[PDB]
RNA sequence: UGCUGACU
DNA sequence: TCGCCAGAGGACAGCGAGTCAGCAA
DNA sequence: CTGTCCTCTGGCGA
């Protein structure tokens, strides 16, 4: 047997969200879609980038503007490398 | 010291302060010429060596 | 010349015998060369490799 | 899952050395496969061709 | 700053001025500045760092007839000196004046109010005096803080002096600044006579020295054998006791033995010789019966609970928790956190045993830090106030073990009972110099820690407090190597003030310019700017391979991996905060990279050291021009002119202040000493202070 | 060089986040047989326990478990933050959203 | 310790000389091999000698012995060395294989190299459980103080050519090493009489005491000579007829009251 | 008697 | 088959003279 | 620190 994980008392299941259809599995394994993991600094407002060019390959310095401040953002884009993050989906096949 | 004797003396500091490529590379028995930056890399290794004894030479 | 043990006085963790100069330098200055003389005194970098080798006959 | 042949894969700790065929079932949670795997690790490795070596070093 | 004003060129017209006998409104600040690091750690020391210290104490529960009593000291206050009772009249104040003209200690009062429960629902708070502590000159805790030079000159005092010392009998003892080998940073070590510690040991191990807060210092070395395993032994009251290792990380981790694997093996996961090491470690001793947290913690507890000292009633899992918490890695309070750091250790001892590290000499200043009179007052004071609380509950327990329930009318007759104490042990320590102690303080000295300072001249005085002494034991010694003046003492050791004699190589002098560290600072937001400057956390995704990446260290704990394209930048950054006041980074914190080639050269990887103890030098930061702070490990990586044309584009990062900034102060009281021979000025320095 | 213009679609309060998964002993092999289960904490009006959350994965051999509160939430939640970029390849446009990472490891109790 | 035997001076013996002094020095597996290639129960070796261009100048050596040493002495002292790690852990070609194998119960076949050791390998295999770790470390520190040949005591010579003005024809063969029977076969290519060394304890087995009383008052001479003092040559005789008073060379110190 | 300084 | 050539570590014992002072246990 | 002195210490043919 194995020792099923037990939910303790103060925890409830959150339910899917069928009110998300785009982080849907389905949405995710479009051939035109590509997933991109994301890491920043805790204080990183995502604000900052809108409708600028973030690079898909090396590196580049971005310019954000925060509260009226000029931010400077080195950003690094590379290969996924073995071990990283799995994105979770809701899945109409999985219960 | 006479001057005119310390001229002599200054021109032969001078002309010491270029003696230490010729030196060390000619010690490394490296190819007598065209490495400026091999020679630093050698000496380099032999300085962190663990017999240390083409550090001496 | 400046000898210490039979040798030159020895270099840093990094290659530099002194802060003051360049690491692995070639000069023979940076090697405990003093050219001054006490009639004229020794620049602050020849008083230290002096005062080294003072000090490993003390 | 992509832990290779001294951990149990999905669990934690570290197996045991091989005597009987069976994957030696770890002391905690026994769940056992791949009784003796499909190659022997085979290692790759030389020593250095500076000190040891009167080879490589002719000039350089 | 703080060096201008500096003269050019002596003058002889201030003597014959119209104001030469008049007190002046202020004090010099330039000889206020050479006693600093000796008052400035003790005001630390009594107040900041004494509440810290109390924190720790652990509750001294203990078992009175079928009771268990529990015991906290909630706070501690050192008095300024004053007339003992009352008994006395007309003021209350006490000022160094006299204790010289009688004989006697000037000396301030410590009291601390205990709180006991029984079970935790019946309470008092009893408030004991414990003792007399001495008290510094111009401390905080004294009666001359805060008076001009014409209102020290009434009561009858030097109008320029730096007290910066203690009078025990009136001796004006001068606890001077030895020297420790680092604090909160692992130093890889090649010693032979390490083999003799048990039949499979090798000569490689590297030692850390911790310290929490200026009140505990523990010293755990972990030892590489020959099999590929390595040992940790950890010290408790002087007797060495050695774990493997394994049984330490799975106690700190509750982690899969895969994980912790992954973790020792991060930067070179194609070794098969340590991969198969490792796996010999969680395995071979681990697996042999403990697989789950709580059963090392068991095991663990078992095998120390008899000298660990434990209560009774303690189960062996909360006697593991008191042999970690008191003896590995004080600094760090996470266990997560001392997991990371004994893995970093780990990962060193292998790279110093493949020769892919160079070993650190421990008697370069670059792995070297100074002991001040705060920590060692602090370190005595925790350790007396829990041998007193030890003390009150021994009487306790052994008079009656009879029916508290009355006996709550002579609780404070008990405790008085034994808090006769803390008085006489503390004088001790300041009249004799040697130490007394179960714990050796993590210090490996005990004499010589205080001296008589003696006014023979004012050039004899002000050199007790700039001496800096490699150690007591080392003037019984064959080899003469930690007598050498090695380049890394560059203007942070005078080359000349050194006695001549015995002594010589042993008893140094720092230089004019040099300082000790003794600010402390919050180091909060640190870990988290070090993570927008381009640092990835300890927990994951580097974005290479854990060999191009260097491990970012801070104060211990092991932020983690910033890219290895990315840490010049970053060390660039730091310090060009530092220097302008930017961020919150302390003005002097020492931003370290050691670059990583593929040579034997020191293990690689960007430190960032703030610690209370580190000597630091002013230098002119080029490219800024902004007067920077340099410390002994930072200087072996900068180029540094001297005079100016020895300025260079590339090359001359920074430049020193002034020409002579790597003489000592008496050393340059010597006029013209660059046109005599060297000997002769070391025999100078000795020759001005007789 | 290839690029893609930014936007921050993100969560509507705040509220919303997606999940990242890392599991402690390596990658796992057939991701497709696990089923993961998302639980919060029932106390909404602490914010000290509204953003607790644990995550389960149970596979036939054995249970992962990853919490982003205690001893089992690391330090790299905090210091760091994590997004995923949706990328439509088409357009050019990255669509930027909060992540939550957890960090797995497996079940078991005496 | 040394040794200075002069050379005879004479034509034969100034020839012979140079094969000597290539004869003395000490040839150790490790001075010849480029590097090591361990695969691994079944650990596969192979040694990949050097090349003759820059070692058999100046020791004499030849591949076919160099070759034979590992077959009768290096793959035994690797079982002796792996015995020592496991009691504590808890048409031509085929006669040499085939006598190889006679003596050890692991080795499979080698190899063979008829082109000047182009690849030369070894495989072992334990097949039930022994420890496998890089055992590379093991085939490393063995193969170090693995040497071929080497007269017992001598680590090196050399023919320091002048030591004298007056006459100065004189050679000297030096030696970092002290074996002095060992010199005894070449009484026509070297100077026996003349033969000196710093040992004492050498001399006073080969040649007696009265010979070494003489060795111990030069040695005391040379010795403050270096600083230029110069004791009185009366004072050397009377220690070294002290020391050696009762037949034997007797320190002076705890051990000699 | 010991620890700290100090002299040649 | 355990005696003696070899072989290992462990233990001890030495570490220049002679002076002057103070402070404290 | 380094040296001898000392005390074992199990290991192949006679």
């Amino acid at each position: 047997d194995a020792a099923r994980f037990s939910c303790p008392p103060n925890f409830t299941a959150k339910p899917p969200a069928s009110e998300s259809p785009r982080f849907s599995l389905e949405a995710l394994t479009g051939p035109d879609t590509e997933l991109w993991l994301i890491q920043a600094p805790a204080d990183f407002a995502p604000e900052c980038f809108n409708g600028r060019h973030v690079p898909l390959s090396g590196s580049q310095i971005v310019k954000g503007k925060l509260a009226g401040k000029r931010h400077r953002y080195r950003v690094l884009s590379s290969c996924p490398q073995a071990g990283e993050a799995t994105l979770l989906a809701p899945s109409t096949e999985a219960g | 010291v006479k001057p005119k004797a310390d001229v002599k003396r200054q021109r032969i500091i001078e002309e010491s302060t270029h003696c230490g490529p010729q030196a060390v590379r000619a010690a490394l028995n490296l190819p007598e010429a065209a490495s400026y930056d091999e020679v630093r890399g050698k000496w380099q290794d032999a300085h962190l060596g663990k017999d240390q004894r083409d550090f001496n030479m | 010349q400046i000898e210490l043990e039979g040798r030159r006085p020895p270099l840093m963790a990094s290659g530099k015998s002194l802060p003051c100069f360049e690491p692995y330098e070639f000069t023979p200055r940076a090697g405990g060369f003093v050219t001054g003389r006490f009639l004229t005194g020794i620049k602050p970098p020849e008083f230290f490799f002096h005062c080294m080798a003072g000090r490993e006959g003390l | 899952a992509n832990t290779c042949s001294s951990f149990q894969s999905d669990l934690d700790f570290c197996s045991d050395c091989g005597s009987v065929l069976p994957l030696p079932g770890a002391q905690d949670t026994v769940t056992c496969i791949r009784c003796g795997f499909n190659i022997n690790v085979r290692d790759f490795e030389g020593k250095v061709v500076k000190t040891s070596v009167v080879f490589h070093q002719l000039g350089t | 700053s703080r060096w201008r004003n500096l003269p050019s060129g002596p003058s002889l017209k201030h003597l014959t001025d119209p104001s030469y006998g008049i007190p002046r409104e202020q004090q010099k600040a330039a000889l206020q500045e050479l006693t600093r690091a000796h008052v400035e750690s003790f005001n630390y020391a009594v107040h900041e760092g004494l509440g810290l210290a109390v924190q720790a104490i652990p509750p001294f529960e203990f078992a009175f007839k079928d009771e268990r009593i529990s015991f906290t000291i909630l706070d501690a206050v050192i008095s300024p000196p004053t007339v003992p009772k009352g008994t006395i009249c007309k003021e209350a104040n006490v000022y160094p004046a006299e204790c010289r003209g009688r004989r006697s200690t000037y000396r301030g009062k410590l009291t601390a109010d205990i709180n006991w429960a029984v079970n935790g629902i019946s309470k008092g708070i009893i408030k004991q005096f414990l003792g007399y502590v001495p008290i510094m000159v111009k401390s905080k805790l004294c009666n001359l803080r805060n008076l001009p030079p014409q209102a020290l000159i009434e009561h009858h005092e030097e109008a320029e002096e730096m007290g910066g010392y203690f009078i025990i009998n009136g001796i004006e003892k001068v606890i001077r600044m030895l020297i420790m080998p680092r604090r909160n940073f692992p130093i890889a070590m090649i010693r032979p006579k390490w083999k003799t510690r048990g039949p499979g040991y090798t000569q490689y191990g590297v030692s850390m020295h911790c310290v929490r807060e200026e009140h505990s210092a523990v010293n755990m070395n972990l030892h590489y054998l020959e099999n590929g395993t390595v040992m940790l032994n950890f010290i408790y009251r002087k007797e060495l006791f050695f774990l493997p290792l394994g049984f330490a990380l799975k106690a700190l981790v509750s982690f899969s033995d895969y994980q912790i694997f992954q973790e020792l093996i991060k930067g070179k996961e194609d070794d098969s010789f340590l991969r198969n090491s490792v796996s010999q470690m969680l395995r071979i001793v681990m697996e042999e019966g403990c697989s789950t947290q709580k059963q090392v913690l068991n095991y663990l507890g078992e095998c120390f609970r008899v000298k660990l000292n434990v209560p009774d009633w303690y189960p062996n899992e909360q006697a593991a928790e008191f042999l970690f918490n008191q003896c590995i890695c004080i600094h760090l309070k996470s266990n997560t956190e001392k997991f990371y750091m004994l893995c970093l250790m780990t990962r060193k001892l292998f790279a110093l045993a493949k020769g892919e590290c160079m070993e650190d000499n421990p008697d370069s200043l670059v792995n070297q830090e100074v002991l001040t009179p705060g920590q060692l007052f602090l370190m005595f004071l925790k350790e007396k106030l829990e041998g007193w609380l030890v003390s009150i509950k021994i009487a306790f327990d052994k008079k009656a073990q009879k029916t508290s329930v009355s006996m709550n009318t002579d609780n404070l007759m008990r405790i008085f009972t034994m808090g006769i104490d803390l008085t006489k042990p503390f004088e001790y320590l300041f009249a004799t110099g040697n130490l007394r102690s179960k714990t050796g303080l993590g210090l490996l000295q005990d004499s010589g820690l205080c001296v008589v300072a003696d006014k023979l001249n004012f050039i004899r005085y002000l050199s007790h407090f700039r001496c800096v002494h490699r150690g007591a034991d080392f003037a019984k010694m064959r080899t003469t190597t930690v007598r050498r003046l090695l380049p890394e003492s560059w203007g942070f050791l005078c080359p000349v003030h050194t006695p001549d004699g015995e002594p010589c190589g042993l008893m140094n002098h720092l230089t004019a310019v040099c300082e000790v560290v003794t600010q402390f600072v919050y180091t909060a937001s640190i870990p988290a700017l070090l993570c927008n400057l381009g640092v990835t956390p300890i927990d994951g995704a580097p974005h290479r391979s854990y060999s191009e990446c260097y491990p970012v260290l801070l104060d211990g704990v092991m932020v983690g991996w910033v890219d290895k394209d990315l840490a010049p930048g970053i060390a660039d950054s730091l310090r060009h905060f530092k220097v302008l006041r930017e961020k919150r980074i302390p003005p002097w914190m020492e931003v370290v990279l050691i670059p990583m080639t593929g040579k034997p050269s020191l293990y690689p990887g960007l430190f960032l050291f703030t610690t209370p103890c580190r000597l630091v030098r002013p230098v002119q930061n080029l490219a800024l021009g902004k007067e920077e702070l340099i410390g002994t490990m930072e200087q072996i990586f900068m180029n540094v002119a001297i005079f100016e044309d020895e300025v260079f584009a590339g090359v001359t990062t920074h430049q020193e202040l002034f020409p002579h900034s790597l003489l000592s102060v008496i050393a340059n009281f010597i006029p013209f000493s660059d046109h005599n021979q060297s000997p002769r000025n070391m025999y100078q320095c000795q020759m001005g202070k007789q | 060089l290839p690029s893609a213009r930014w936007q921050y679609c993100g969560a509507p309060d705040g509220s919303q986040r997606a999940v990242l998964v890392q599991f402690s002993n390596g990658k796992l092999q057939s991701p497709g047989n696990m089923r993961f289960t998302l639980y919060e904490n029932k106390d909404s009006t602490n914010p000290r326990k509204r953003n607790q959350r644990i995550l389960a994965a149970e596979t036939d051999r054995l249970s992962y478990v990853g919490n982003n509160f205690g001893t089992g939430a690391l330090k790299c939640n905090t210091l760091c933050r994590h997004f995923v970029g949706i990328l439509n390849k088409t357009s050019g446009q990255m669509e930027v959203y909060d992540a939550e990472l957890f960090n797995m490891q497996p079940l078991f109790s005496d | 310790p040394m040794m200075s035997v002069p050379v005879l001076n004479t034509k034969k013996a100034l020839k012979r000389v140079k094969s000597l002094k290539k004869q003395l020095t000490r040839v150790c597996l490790g001075e010849v091999l480029q590097k090591i290639d361990v695969q691994e129960q079944v650990y596969q070796l192979r040694f990949q000698f050097l090349p003759h261009a820059y070692y058999q100048q100046e020791k004499c050596l030849r591949p076919e012995d160099i070759l034979r040493f590992m077959e009768t002495r290096f793959f035994k002292l690797l079982m002796e060395s792996i015995k020592k790690k496991n009691n504590k852990a808890s048409e031509a070609m085929e006669r040499r294989v085939q006598a190889v194998r006679e003596i050890h119960p692991f080795i499979d076949d080698y190899q063979y190299d008829t082109e000047e050791s182009l690849w030369c390998q070894v495989t072992v295999k334990l097949p039930l459980m022994k420890i496998n770790f890089d055992m590379s470390s093991l085939v490393v520190s063995l193969a170090h103080g693995a040497v071929i040949y080497a007269t017992k005591g001598i680590t090196r010579c050399l023919l320091n050519e002048t030591t004298n003005n007056k006459n100065e024809k004189e050679l000297v063969l030096n030696t970092e090493g002290i074996n002095l029977p060992e010199l005894f076969k070449y009484a026509e290519v070297l100077d026996l009489r003349r033969l000196y060394s710093n040992d004492i304890h050498a001399i006073a087995n080969t040649y007696g005491i009265e010979a070494a009383l003489r060795v111990i008052e030069k040695e005391i001479k040379d010795v403050f000579a270096v600083y230029g003092i110069a004791v009185d040559p009366r004072h050397l005789s009377l220690v070294a007829d002290y020391m050696c008073f009762e037949g034997v060379y007797k320190p002076l110190n705890r051990f000699g009251i």
